[PDB]
């Protein structure tokens, strides 16, 4: 039927990935102990968690998850939490060496001897599995043990399982900060990688996401708690349509056809709307159109593009809540009458939409607002070239003057492989403007 | 069922057996009297191996007691335990040393072999079934080296079908004290690979060396070297009382150890010694006991087979152990000096562990070892031999007493066939 | 499911022992003192048994 | 040592095993078990 | 009727069968004492123990077992430990002298005046009996004790009896691990002399044994308790056909016909599948997919060899539990589909299924898990003959410098038995090697 597997590679990804789960047993209502009220959901587990959790006769959730990690401090950690007794010991994969922030290292070094345990996982998670769409893959592109493990991971689940999706969700780098000067080193790494494998790419900037905690949310100090729950939110609202329905339902094979426009280039953008504090949604009303408008108005993306220096190509939009087509048709209707708005004239129709009549639930103890019709909003646009025009310049500077390749080429590597990313990356670029230029 | 008959003889056995003896009576806690104290079924089992029955709950040691010089005797007489020996059990002579070894291989044994024999044949016929016997003696040693070696020989004939165990102590290599002592020992080692089938060897410089290292107590005493000895002598007879899944039967220990009939000379191993403030200081673990037991400073037995390659390997481990950790540690010690065995024998190891620790800690154990060391032994007498050979010197009571260069000549042409043969297997 | 309950099976089996009460009552009798009326017949009158 | 115990009280010790067993030298009696039911009988000493 | 009588030489080989008369008394319920409560199970000797146990009138079941051993040590301990009252004093027969690891020692000094005296038992135990299948033989190749007095009483009971079955189980010796260098003297001398006249032979390896404990089982010092308690669950699983019915049964009778396909070679593997810790099994589910993904997945066998270096000829699985045909017969199907597991184009058919329903219990004081639905697997591969193949490159160099040999020749022997034996090794690698050829 319709389920999936997640997988969490890294720390970076693992307490994200840990918040995720801690919110999806919410609104399942699950019990950290593992088991419901005496009232009756449990079976051959087929209901709501058929697709997420897997509750056999002994009762007990087992989310279809797979976190796997370099240094055992944080998943030891989560391993004497709350829900541990929930979670499978050894698909909480651990480890004892780490990769340095080391590409090659968790690529050579260390993840031979490591992937074949996971591999066995990942077989007998499939045979317990029905229909499995795909990988719900989480990780980071600065990835100290996250980067070098995932390009090998994904390339071994490429070639065996070349069939069903594989859906990539990590952090981008920041544009102007860098707590590490080899990230840009093994994130072109990944790229160059993963751009023939990877099926669908997705990325997030903090900075932004913390920008939009003092606007709206009002938080000039949040911590990580609320940085996890919004993107658990974001991955929850794209998991409605498998939880509940709604006017139409769509899944993540319409969303793969209907975005990406030609191969290579996977990475569109996501947004969500209603990102209030709570505070303010007592005395305004929300509607389709504000929040349309919100939206489509620059500043409320967490990624640092300016759309004006770019062009539409798609837009995906997720009504989960009580919405009606009609104000939906009429409000990107006016969209479409925007003249800023500059979509490509390759685009007649650009719009995704898909609706969801589950109101979206606030959390306990968080600090969100209480939303009744809210999307996520999916597009990709051509303003981000200058994302990776970004990292160039970056790259070709110390590359040129080659600074810690003594590290690199220390435990076994050369600088070819660092060559060919420059036109893997150029021919990104290259490309990114033919498709611009009409 | 199957027993043992132990033999002292010598001026140094007559320490070491005695303080051999002690530590087994109070190992199975027998009191000084010798009405035993109900404490351990197991040894409430496994005394008869050694000890007869006595009236009253007194457990005789069916050991004998041989020697000349009275003086020792009423010593040991009138130590802790000289009540639990017997005055039956006590053959001596009226004769004065000298330690002149053909004068007692010769000349004073002939009037008193006939009188152990008896003394043995009656103990024999008073037990059932033995694995054979064991001798306490020195090879250096003047009264011992002559009474045994008639004995030895004696004992060849009557009973070939034995455990024939012999326990020497080597004299100190940089001064023998004695200065016939390597014509002593010349002698007798002619005859002992002829009789002998097991050999302990022992060196005091080396426990000397062990009490600067961990005992680090300045000033010891000789009977606390006979507690480090008749430890190690102990430990070897655990596994034999004791019960636990290891096997005991120095046959089955012997063939193990033993490729070739010339391969008699064995170098003993022991385990954990602590020392000052080591005892609240050491967490005792199979891996530290592992390292401490393959030590060259744990090492007492002739010198460092550093400069050699080890034949054959046998560690008794004696205490709560399982089958895993002494596998694991053999394999790491298999890969940690893969090269410093034998091409002609892997796995040259011969492990058994007893479930029963001693009395005073948990975890123990015991080695006994075969490796290149004894080379340098018997070439060390051999310089020395040949240089009081070059001129006969002392020789004029050797043939006062009846004895001829000739026979001289042999004894070292089989130490030199015994440096070749060693040599050549190895080198 | 009662069939399929009664498709269940255990494989059982009886049988009987006789000793241990023979043990345990081993060289044990009692002894008791009765009487019959035979006067009923014209011939006899009455005998005593134990 | 710091182990158990054995020698529970009598009837014990089917015949066979190997081992001395205390003052077991007054044996008029014929079985193995009448012996084992004095011996044990018997830690009168102290 | 349905009965067999069980052998145990070798003080190696009597712990072991301490455990299986300690697990039996178990699944009967058996008190220490010899008898039932007052529930009506006692008469003539007939009901579930009659297959195993003699209860005669006396109301004491009786172990249909000889256990056999030449030092007094562990059979005196034994004889004073729990179920010794259950046990028969002279059915203990002890010795009083040891072999010395020496075959021949254990094979003509002293087993002449002992065999006598066990031929008197099996004969009074085989007057006793009324169908006695055949004889179950627990030994060892590397037997101090269970060599060389084995081969003789093999011998004395083949001649008489060969009309019925043998079936032996001896621990193979270590690959890379020797606990004695005169180990592969005896154990080929074994060999050559079994092979002519032993039934079926199964081997286990103590190792492996010992890698699944900290694998699955989670047990990095587990003891013997544990290492007889696991084969003695395999001895029981076999023996499970006696003791309930399923929905077929089978028998050895079966088991011999339809696993050795040749003369001479009767050397499967066995294995058990559901082999996992308590609290794995608490929250996770057993099924017959995945256990027999487990049962043929190459580590989970307890023997040094893999299965793609080898071919397969015969498989039998006995699953013993809750299961249908249904999903069995549809799993098995898959796995003929399977492309890896290369069975010879000589047999189209190489499965042996026996259902049994009853479930395998767990035992007081015990680490197993709480096992529904369980398999036996047994199987023949070609992948075997490294392990002689190992044995043999071991002997040749020994016997080339004759160490030991004074030992052997010393106490009566000569060296052209030690000769015949290699060419019988010899013979066996290349007749396993023909055999693999197609
Ligand atoms: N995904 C994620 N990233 C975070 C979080 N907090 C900080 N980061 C950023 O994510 C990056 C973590 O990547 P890595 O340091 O390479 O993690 P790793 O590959 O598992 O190896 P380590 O260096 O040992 O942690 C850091 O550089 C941070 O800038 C978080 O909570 N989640
Ligand atoms: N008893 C004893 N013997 C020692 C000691 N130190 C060294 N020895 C040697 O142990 C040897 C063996 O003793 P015996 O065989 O009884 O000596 P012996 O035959 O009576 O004659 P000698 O060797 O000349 O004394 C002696 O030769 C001593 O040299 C010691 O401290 N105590
Ligand atoms: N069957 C069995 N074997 C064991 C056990 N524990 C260890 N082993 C191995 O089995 C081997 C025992 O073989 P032997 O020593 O010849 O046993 P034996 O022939 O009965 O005679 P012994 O020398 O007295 O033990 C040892 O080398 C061990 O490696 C156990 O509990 N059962």
């Amino acid at each position: 039927m319709r389920e999936c597997i997640s997988i969490h590679v890294g720390q970076a990804g693992v307490q994200i990935g840990n918040a995720c789960w801690e919110l999806y047993c919410l609104e399942h209502g699950i019990q950290p102990d593992g088991q419901m009220p005496s009232d009756k959901t449990i079976g051959g587990g087929d209901d709501s968690f058929n697709t997420f959790f897997s509750e056999t006769g002994a009762g007990k959730h087992v989310p279809r998850a797979v976190f796997v990690d370099l240094e055992p401090t944080v998943v030891d950690e989560v391993r004497t939490g709350t829900y541990r007794q929930l979670f499978h010991p050894e698909q909480l994969i651990t480890g004892k060496e780490d990769a340095a922030n080391n590409y090659a290292r968790g690529h050579y070094t260390i993840g031979k001897e490591i992937v074949d345990l996971v591999l066995d996982r990942i077989r007998k998670l499939a045979d317990l599995c029905t229909g499995l769409q795909g990988f719900l893959i989480f990780h980071s592109f600065g990835g100290g043990t996250g980067s070098g493990f995932a390009s090998l991971l994904m390339e071994r689940l490429s070639v065996d399982y070349g069939k069903k999706s594989k859906l990539e969700f990590a952090i981008y780098p920041a544009p102007q900060v860098s707590t590490a000067v080899v990230e840009p080193y093994n994130s072109i790494l990944t790229t160059h990688t993963t751009l023939e494998h990877s099926d669908c790419a997705f990325m997030v900037d903090n900075e932004a996401i913390y920008d939009i905690c003092r606007r709206n949310l009002d938080i000039e100090r949040p911590t990580y708690t609320n940085l996890n729950r919004l993107i658990g939110q974001i991955v929850s609202s794209i998991t409605a349509s498998l939880r509940f329905d709604g006017a139409l339902n769509v899944d993540l094979t319409e969303f793969q056809t209907n975005l990406v426009p030609y191969p290579r280039i996977h990475f569109p953008l996501a947004t969500y709307a209603p990102v209030i504090s709570a505070e303010k949604a007592y005395h305004e009303q929300l509607s389709v159109a504000e929040i349309t408008n919100a939206c489509f108005e620059p500043a409320n993306q967490m990624v640092k593009c300016d759309p004006r220096h770019g062009k539409y190509m798609a837009c995906c939009m997720l009504y989960r809540g009580d919405v009606v087509p009609k104000d939906v048709n009429a409000a990107i209707a006016t969209i479409k009458t925007k003249r800023t708005i500059q979509f490509v004239d390759w685009c007649p129709t650009g719009f995704k939409v898909g609706i969801n009549y589950q109101p979206p639930t606030v959390v306990p103890g968080g600090d969100l607002a209480k939303v009744q019709r809210a999307v996520c909003m999916l597009s990709n646009t051509t303003a981000i070239a200058e994302a990776w025009a970004r990292l160039d310049h970056k790259f070709d500077l110390m590359y040129a003057k080659r600074a810690f390749v003594h590290w690199y080429v220390g435990e076994g590597m050369e600088e070819g492989e660092f060559s060919e990313a420059r036109e893997d990356l150029a021919a990104l670029e290259k490309d990114y403007e033919e498709v611009g230029v009409d | 069922m199957r027993e043992i008959v132990h033999l002292q003889a010598g001026q140094c056995g007559n320490q070491i057996g005695a303080k051999f003896w002690e530590v087994i009576s109070d190992e199975h806690g027998i009191d000084p009297t010798g009405t035993y104290h109900g404490d351990s079924d197991l040894q409430l089992e496994r005394i008869n191996v050694y000890y007869n029955e006595a009236t009253g709950g007194k457990y005789v040691p069916r050991a004998v007691l041989v020697d000349l010089e009275p003086g020792t005797m009423d010593s040991v007489r009138s130590g802790p335990f000289g009540q639990i020996f017997r005055p039956d059990n006590f053959v001596f002579g009226q004769s004065g040393a000298g330690n002149n070894w053909a004068k007692g291989h010769y000349t004073e044994g002939a009037e008193l072999v006939d009188s152990v024999l008896d003394v043995v044949r009656k103990e024999a016929e008073s037990c059932d079934c033995l694995q054979g016997f064991q001798l306490t003696h020195s090879l250096g040693g003047g009264t011992g080296s002559g009474m045994g070696t008639l004995l030895i020989s004696k004992i060849r004939e009557e009973y070939p079908d034995r455990i024939m165990n012999t326990f020497s102590v080597v004299p100190s290599p940089k001064v023998s004290d004695t200065v016939v002592e390597p014509y002593n020992a010349t002698l007798s080692v002619h005859q002992l690979v002829e009789n002998t089938d097991e050999t302990y060897c022992i060196d005091n410089e080396a426990l000397y060396d062990i009490c600067f290292r961990t005992l680090k107590l300045t000033t010891p005493t000789y009977g606390d070297l006979n507690h480090l000895v008749s430890a190690t002598m102990s430990g070897v007879t655990t596994c034999l009382r004791f019960p636990g899944q290891l096997n005991a039967d120095l046959r089955k220990l012997a063939v193990n150890m033993v490729p070739f009939p010339r391969l008699h000379f064995f170098m003993p191993g022991f385990a954990p010694l602590t020392s000052r403030g080591s005892q609240q200081y050491r967490a005792l673990t199979v891996p530290e006991l592992t390292q401490q037991m393959f030590d060259a400073k744990n090492m007492m037995a002739a010198c460092d087979p550093r400069h050699g390659r080890y034949l054959t390997v046998a560690a008794v481990f004696r205490g709560r152990m399982s089958m895993k950790e002494v596998d694991e540690q053999m394999l790491n010690v298999q890969n940690k000096n893969s090269s410093y065995f034998v091409e002609w024998i892997p796995n040259n190891v011969k492990t058994a562990v007893c479930d029963i620790p001693p009395r005073g800690l948990k975890m123990s154990a015991t080695f006994i070892g075969n490796s290149t060391a004894i080379q340098e032994l018997f070439k060390r007498i051999s310089e020395q031999f040949t240089a009081m050979f070059r001129r006969k010197a002392f020789l004029h009571w050797y043939t006062g007493e009846g004895m001829d260069e000739m026979e001289f000549t042999e004894a070292e042409s089989n130490m030199n066939d015994l440096v070749s043969e060693y040599q050549q297997y190895q080198d | 499911r009662e069939t399929l309950e009664f498709v269940d099976p255990f494989r059982p089996y009886q049988s009987f022992d006789t000793l241990k009460r023979f043990i345990q009552y081993d060289g044990k009798v009692l002894r008791f003192f009765c009487l019959w009326d035979d006067s009923t017949s014209l011939f006899g009158d009455r005998r005593e048994f134990v | 040592t710091q182990k158990h115990n054995l020698f529970t009280p009598e009837p014990h010790y089917i015949p066979g095993y190997a081992g001395f067993y205390p003052q077991l030298r007054y044996q008029v009696g014929n079985t193995y078990g009448r012996t084992t039911a004095q011996l044990l009988t018997d830690p009168s000493v102290q």
